[PDB]
């Protein structure tokens, strides 16, 4: 009834940059969620502990900037340099 | 009043700023197998500035005038051209004039 | 080439709003009458509204004797800027295969011999009907030909 | 004019490259 | 992407496809009351007038 | 394209001869398939079906022409799928009629006049290139005897 647990399920989409993981580093597939009556019954004589400590991811995610609108103007030195500012713009987003 | 004109030859070009796409192949799960999706989006991005940079050194170096031969009449307080087109353009093609 | 396909470019319009962009793209094995076998031509022709006669729109039974005067084509390819279909009185294509689709409520087998159908059944008049171009595309049923030869008898003699 | 404001005039278009490729099964609303 | 299995003999059915994937953000938000006494204000503020 | 019918094993010496002789016939297949075997083809898979029941079961099924006969397996080609990609594949009589040249050739079932493997326990009816201005008399005429 445990596999049937979890076999209902089609695995995911997304690959995490950091994995939760073993002392191995062999990799997690899941997390069942219980009541600690249930927790502690299925410990004893069900189910094995194969590992105690993991390994946790610490920092959280961040974001690059792809794309965004260009909006510049100058008050009036040439007509186009205006261009040449909208490249000092793009090279401030890297 | 005027006979010949000066009249731009290039065309325009444009400074690209697109919403990137990335697909690249990781063999392996490691964290610096991984991160190669994420220097491939400063790779790329850099990339576009490669060629936004040439595109106005391009058009600040290009032969931008010549010489055309073309009327010029002024009506009012401005110049006109004054233009007709059947006989350049839709000489000797089936086409009505518009 | 020329003898086994024929290729014709039934082009899109530019004003194109994604609710009627994205229903074209499950258009993807259909039944289209083309008039001709002009290589370019546009949706307004396909459509509905080239379909009516001088102010009358028909019903299912005048819908039939305007299918035999006009030419059957089959998509085989939707993208953004044209639909790509092929005639079947020409030829199929280089393989000779074009996938078709079933919109009928009936199993096909092999060997049947498909008639199309005009959309006659009830839970079936299912018409894709572009609002930014008011353009409907009533699309016909491919169906096996000893129902074929029923339906057109069970119309026939209605009338 | 020396006092003037001028401004970049902005193209913003859906491109969609990857539809000559290949098959694309895409929502109603995707601004991919 | 969708997976490809090849197939022997005269070719049926396919031309490689996409699928373009696109989900809606719910927004939620979290409170947390904090509150100080004007008898502790005083000593975190400094001097008196 | 061509299809192969693999012969089952167990073949005597006549029965390898009988089909050495059928180089040039029509065959009947149920589905374009690569492997493919002898039993499909025989008259077994046709139940015993009256002249009716031929006419039938030859629009249902999908005719080919054998080529080469190899001593294991039947080389066939269908004549709807693997027959525009090739140029021209030969063709028997069994027919009383000789062929003209442009003629449209459509076949019926063996009514005038049956290779039988009996290793195998089975038969084998073949239709007859006919062509199909006869073809529309010669059942007219037998239909006008009955």
């Amino acid at each position: 009834w445990l596999v049937d647990l979890t076999t209902a399920t089609q695995p995911s989409v997304a690959v995490p940059r950091l994995t939760h993981a073993d002392t191995r580093g062999r990799p997690v597939d899941g997390v069942l969620v219980t009541t600690a009556p249930i927790k502690q019954r299925l410990l004893q004589s069900f189910l094995k502990v194969e590992d105690t400590e993991a390994d946790v991811p610490v920092t959280y995610g961040e974001m690059v900037l792809n794309g965004a609108n260009l909006v510049t103007a100058l008050v009036m030195r040439s007509l186009d340099d205006v261009g040449r500012h909208l490249l000092e713009m793009q090279e401030e987003q890297l | 009043e005027d006979t010949e004109a000066d009249v731009p030859v290039t065309y325009g070009e444009m400074v690209l700023n697109g919403a990137n796409l990335v697909t690249a192949l990781v063999m392996g799960k490691a964290v610096r197998s991984l991160d190669d999706v994420g220097r491939h989006l400063l790779e790329m991005q850099e990339e576009q500035l490669d060629l936004n940079r040439q595109t106005l050194d391009e058009l600040e170096s290009a032969p931008q005038t010549t010489r055309v031969r073309a009327d010029l009449v002024s009506i009012g307080e401005k110049l006109v051209f004054l233009e007709a087109l059947e006989k350049r353009i839709y000489a000797a093609t089936n086409v009505p004039y518009p | 080439m020329l003898a086994d396909g024929f290729e014709t470019d039934i082009a899109i319009p530019s004003g194109i709003s994604r609710p009627d962009a994205a229903a074209l793209q499950r258009c993807e094995g259909r039944v289209v009458f083309l008039p001709t076998i002009r290589r370019q031509l546009t949706l307004a022709d396909v459509a509905h509204e080239s379909f009516v006669s001088g102010g009358v729109s028909p019903d299912t039974l005048g819908l039939l004797l305007a299918y035999r005067r006009r030419f059957p084509a089959v998509i085989t390819r939707v993208l953004p800027t044209r639909i790509v279909a092929c005639p079947l009185d020409v030829g199929l294509t280089h393989a000779g295969t074009v996938n078709l689709r079933n919109t009928s409520p009936v199993d096909l087998c092999n060997g049947d011999p498909i008639s199309l159908v005009p959309p006659v059944f009830e839970g079936q008049a299912t018409d894709v009907r572009l609002d930014s171009l008011d353009l409907t595309l009533r699309f016909p049923v491919p169906l096996p030909s000893p129902l074929a030869r029923e339906i057109v008898a069970r119309l026939v003699a209605r009338g | 004019p020396t006092g003037s404001l001028l401004s970049t005039i902005e193209v913003a278009s859906h491109r969609r490259l990857f539809d000559f490729f290949s098959r694309v099964r895409s929502d109603a609303n995707s601004l991919y | 992407h969708q997976p490809l299995i090849a197939r022997d003999g005269p070719h049926p059915i396919e031309q490689p496809t996409h699928n373009y994937m696109t989900k809606i953000i719910d927004r939620r938000a979290l409170n947390a009351a904090f509150s100080l006494a004007t008898e502790a204000i005083a000593l975190l503020t400094g001097e008196a007038l």
